[PDB]
RNA sequence: GACAAUGGUAGGAGAGCGUUCUAAGGGCGUUGAAGCAUGAUCGUAAGGACAUGUGGAGCGCUUAGAAGUGAGAAUGCCGGUG
RNA sequence: AGGACGACAUUAGACGAAUCAUCUGGAAAGAUGAAUCAAAGAAGGUAAUAAUCCUGUAGUCGAAAAUGUUGUCUCUCUUGAGUGGAUCCUGAGUACGACGGAGCACGUGAAAUUCCGUCGGAAUCUGGGAGGACCAUCUCCUAAGGCUAAAUACUCUCUAGUGACCGAUAGUGAACCAGUACCGUGAGGGAAAGGUGAAAAGCACCCCGGAAGGGGAGUGAAAUAGAACCUGAAACCGUGUGCUUACAAGUAGUCAGAGCCCGUUAAUGGGUGAUGGCGUGCCUUUUGUAGAAUGAACCGGCGAGUUACGAUUUGAUGCAAGGUUAAGCAGUAAAUGUGGAGCCGUAGCGAAAGCGAGUCUGAAUAGGGCGUUUAGUAUUUGGUCGUAGACCCGAAACCAGGUGAU
């Protein structure tokens, strides 16, 4: 079959060749229809933006995991080589509630309406 | 080349939402007591980018979140 | 890979040319030239197509006027007459009768003279 | 399962191999991975005159005005003989790539193809010199054939008309496998595809 | 099978024709390839064949890939000739 | 800090496998009928297209000398390690400050860190610097002396090769005796121009002519390939002539149409055209152009939306609460294997501390903003934008180096 070959309908289309014949052989008619046409995107001719302006960032930023957590019956957290957690900066635990199962949990900066659950069916907290 | 951002609007912008930008609003910085009460509490809280102008302004803050 | 021109060019103008065939000078041999004359050839020939079905039924209608003018009666008041005759042919038809057969246009035109 | 015919002979000792070998159909994939493999295996070494900087030149042919001729910049600007070409070809890559497992996708259901169709497994042998591997080719087989094993150098036979891919089980490749129209397998070297494959 | 719609500049959308190169398949070719010339040929168009003369090596078809892919106008460039 | 022994390499080269007949033909490699080799079916050449005809290829050997190159002897050069601390020593017109600059991605700024000019100008293991002004504290270091390979950049040149790069207006300016004819005082600018044939067999000889050139005769497959030589389009120039034309006002055609002449890709044919109807080229630009607005003497060739990298969107495909690799190694300038740093997604809200399916404002568990209820991600065809000269041609001008008072 490899002179028969054939893509998947849909992909690939034949692209646009402007200006060759008279099924299409231009652009626009005048103005900015000249080579490298301007206007920069955004300098609309009277500012644009210049109306306010609020701003900082400083430091830590914590890296949330939420109480989806149908692990195992049991045993202990962090070890995310389990398909969880991943490019963690620290490891809070929310809710969206459904403690289906009963472990402990150990990760720093527990939410307090997640650890009421987590908790509530095993008990679980750490740094 | 990549794109550049124009820092100069994500010093404004505030992207979050679903895709709209945040806000900022205007006549908010000196020249009171010539503005209502009505219009100075009022232009205090704060409005997304319009419909038509995220039209024009898409292609800045391209990288905002 | 470079595209060379190559001879798509010559053969397409050579079938224009063939065109301007019967044509003046070098409105017969010049592409550039007998590219417009043939543009407006045809640009004629589709106004024509249709003007010639009305220069063919205005010659039909005066052909009927003399026939229907020897019978003293005017083309106006014979379509009048087989109107109300319920007779429906048409002019050409109309008028060939009248040069190949001066009899039968003759009964037409009486059945036409009433019916009034 | 399938028969593995003996060399040059028909010793059908059979065993088991298939589902990601047979079984697996697909084609939108198994083109998408041929013109991958295509466009890598191309150097683009074209590349064509003026960037109008190129060429010698580059003073006003004549003043603008008073000449009645048009107005001129660079006698090698594009319009003239000798001049510039804009957007010729320049050198450039003219290789993407592809998701991994896709490129996994490829692979089983270009040999299930082969399945679909016809494709032989062999005890192996081996020694020197190959007119011989004509005789090995006429076993039965058919006009183009690898072969695959994770050894190399049974392969003098480079020089057959046709035929004469031959790679480990692991330097495996799309092309052939759609290319040919027959391949011929070592077990032990099935096994190896059969282990990766998964 | 009826029944409807089908003027059109800028301009959007669609489907295609042809050119060169690549791949695989399948071919033609000194018993004459491309090219050139001629014809009253075929297709809705771009365009496709066939016959003959010329010519004396090459070239097409299918499927897909890629483009220096199509000219009548730029007081466009170069050549030739009015 | 310089020189004595023998392995490889560079600079000449050698071996190197296997075909015959026929048909066509000027010639066989083509077709066809039987063969053979192959660690060699890469490529080019040979009277047409050749694995087996030649140069070669895979492969195998080969160096007098000359460099280059290393293993190793010699050759130098060699003194190598720890405990404690009184009192010495660890780079001064320096670090540093002010002033004027300059530089750090960082425009004097809150301006650390680093360098110049100019006046000032310290400290001495109870020391000095740095940690983005500064002080304290803490931690890391130890400036004001020097040298140091590899991984990185480049290609006038050499060898070996590669190309969905050009194929004579292309490709270098230059396939040819090109930086040459040619132009300028000069710096400097800078062309055009390839092809007989397989083989020179390049036309002995007769003929008209001073010759040029030509008709024969000849070589050749072909000179209706004869040198200004393959093919040999078009404009343009001519010879012949079938139909037509000297009372007619014409963007030249179209529609109708007798007469005459011919006979095809054989089809309700071809050429011409008395005469009748209709009828102000094209392009551009325009409210509007027959326009007396613009452009083109004609014919040929050349001649303008590209690519890279980002963005966004659509479509296709793979996986999916996940998706996915970058460099780098591996590989045959692949595919692929590797590599999970990294990026996006699973959560949002707030300027922020921050809280979280909710948060923000707020005194409020009022209201109100954004969010919650569920789908993404990687590659890629298309569309479009951005960065690039960014569709093409076009200034008057500006700056920098030079060249000119013949
Ligand atoms: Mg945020
Ligand atoms: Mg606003
Ligand atoms: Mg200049
Ligand atoms: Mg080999
Ligand atoms: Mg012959
Ligand atoms: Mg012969
Ligand atoms: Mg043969
Ligand atoms: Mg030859
Ligand atoms: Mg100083
Ligand atoms: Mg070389
Ligand atoms: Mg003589
Ligand atoms: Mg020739
Ligand atoms: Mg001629
Ligand atoms: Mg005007
Ligand atoms: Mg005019
Ligand atoms: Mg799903
Ligand atoms: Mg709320
Ligand atoms: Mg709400
Ligand atoms: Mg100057
Ligand atoms: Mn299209
Ligand atoms: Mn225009
Ligand atoms: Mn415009
Ligand atoms: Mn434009
Ligand atoms: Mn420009
Ligand atoms: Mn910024
Ligand atoms: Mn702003
Ligand atoms: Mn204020
Ligand atoms: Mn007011
Ligand atoms: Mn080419
Ligand atoms: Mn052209
Ligand atoms: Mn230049
Ligand atoms: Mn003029
Ligand atoms: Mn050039
Ligand atoms: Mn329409
Ligand atoms: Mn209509
Ligand atoms: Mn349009
Ligand atoms: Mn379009
Ligand atoms: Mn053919
Ligand atoms: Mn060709
Ligand atoms: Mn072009
Ligand atoms: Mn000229
Ligand atoms: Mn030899
Ligand atoms: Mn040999
Ligand atoms: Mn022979
Ligand atoms: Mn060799
Ligand atoms: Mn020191
Ligand atoms: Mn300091
Ligand atoms: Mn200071
Ligand atoms: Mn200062
Ligand atoms: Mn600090
Ligand atoms: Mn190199
Ligand atoms: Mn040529
Ligand atoms: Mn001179
Ligand atoms: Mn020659
Ligand atoms: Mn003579
Ligand atoms: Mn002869
Ligand atoms: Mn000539
Ligand atoms: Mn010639
Ligand atoms: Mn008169
Ligand atoms: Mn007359
Ligand atoms: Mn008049
Ligand atoms: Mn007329
Ligand atoms: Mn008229
Ligand atoms: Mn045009
Ligand atoms: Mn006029
Ligand atoms: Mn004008
Ligand atoms: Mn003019
Ligand atoms: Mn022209
Ligand atoms: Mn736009
Ligand atoms: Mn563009």
């Amino acid at each position: 079959k490899l002179h028969e070959l054939k893509p998947a309908e849909g992909s690939r289309k034949e692209r646009n060749r402007v200006g060759r014949g008279v099924a299409t052989g231009n652009g626009k008619t005048s103005g900015r229809g000249h080579k490298g046409q301007k206007a920069r995107s955004g300098g609309g001719v009277r500012p644009g933006f210049e109306g306010g302006q609020l701003p900082l960032f400083r430091r830590l930023p914590k890296r949330g995991f939420t109480n989806i957590n149908r692990k195992e019956y049991a045993i202990v957290n962090l070890d995310q080589l389990n398909k969880f957690e991943d490019g963690t900066e620290v490891t809070p635990a929310l809710l969206v509630e459904s403690g289906v199962v009963k472990n402990e949990k150990s990760g720093i900066k527990i939410l307090g309406n997640g650890s009421l659950d987590k908790k509530l069916t095993v008990k679980a907290h750490k740094f | 080349p990549k794109m550049k951002t124009h820092r100069g609007a994500a010093k404004r912008v505030k992207r979050t939402a679903s895709g709209q930008l945040k806000r900022s609003r205007a006549f908010t910085s000196h020249l009171f007591a010539n503005k209502s009460t009505k219009q100075k509490r009022q232009l205090r809280k704060a409005r997304l980018v319009s419909k038509s102008d995220m039209k024009r302004v898409k292609q800045l803050l391209a990288y905002k979140k | 890979p470079r595209v060379k021109g190559g001879t798509v060019t010559r053969a397409r103008r050579k079938k224009t040319i063939k065109l301007a065939k019967g044509y003046f000078g070098s409105k017969h041999t010049l592409y550039k030239v007998a590219k417009q004359q043939v543009m407006k050839s045809g640009q004629y020939a589709f106004r024509d197509r249709r003007q010639r079905k009305r220069d063919f039924r205005k010659l039909w209608i005066t052909r009927i006027n003399a026939a229907a003018r020897q019978h003293e009666m005017s083309y106006s008041r014979l379509m009048n007459g087989l109107k109300k005759a319920g007779i429906d042919i048409n002019r050409k038809m109309l008028s060939e009768i009248a040069i190949s057969d001066e009899k039968a246009f003759a009964q037409l035109v009486t059945k036409a003279k009433d019916a009034l | 399962y399938d028969v593995l015919k003996l060399d040059g002979t028909k010793s059908g000792s059979i065993e088991l191999s298939d589902a990601v070998f047979g079984i697996e159909p697909n084609n939108s994939v198994l083109f998408e991975a041929i013109n991958l493999q295509r466009a890598s295996l191309r150097q683009g070494t074209h590349a064509v005159k003026n960037r109008s900087a190129v060429s010698g030149g580059g003073r006003k042919p004549w003043k603008q005005k008073g000449t009645g001729r048009a107005r001129q910049g660079t006698i090698r600007a594009p319009q003239w003989r000798g001049g510039g070409i804009v957007f010729g070809p320049t050198p450039r890559s003219y290789a993407y790539k592809m998701p991994k497992k896709m490129r996994r996708l490829a692979l089983r259901s270009a040999l299930s193809f082969k399945a679909q169709e016809n494709g032989l497994t062999v005890v192996d042998a081996f020694n020197f010199e190959a007119p011989k591997t004509k005789e090995f080719k006429n076993v039965l087989s058919t006009l183009e054939q690898p072969k695959k094993v994770l050894v190399v150098t049974e392969n003098e036979d480079v020089n057959v008309e046709l035929s004469a891919r031959n790679i480990p089980g692991v330097q495996v490749t799309t092309a052939q496998g759609l290319n040919v129209l027959d391949i011929t397998n070592a077990d032990s070297l099935v096994i190896t595809e059969a282990a990766a494959k998964k």
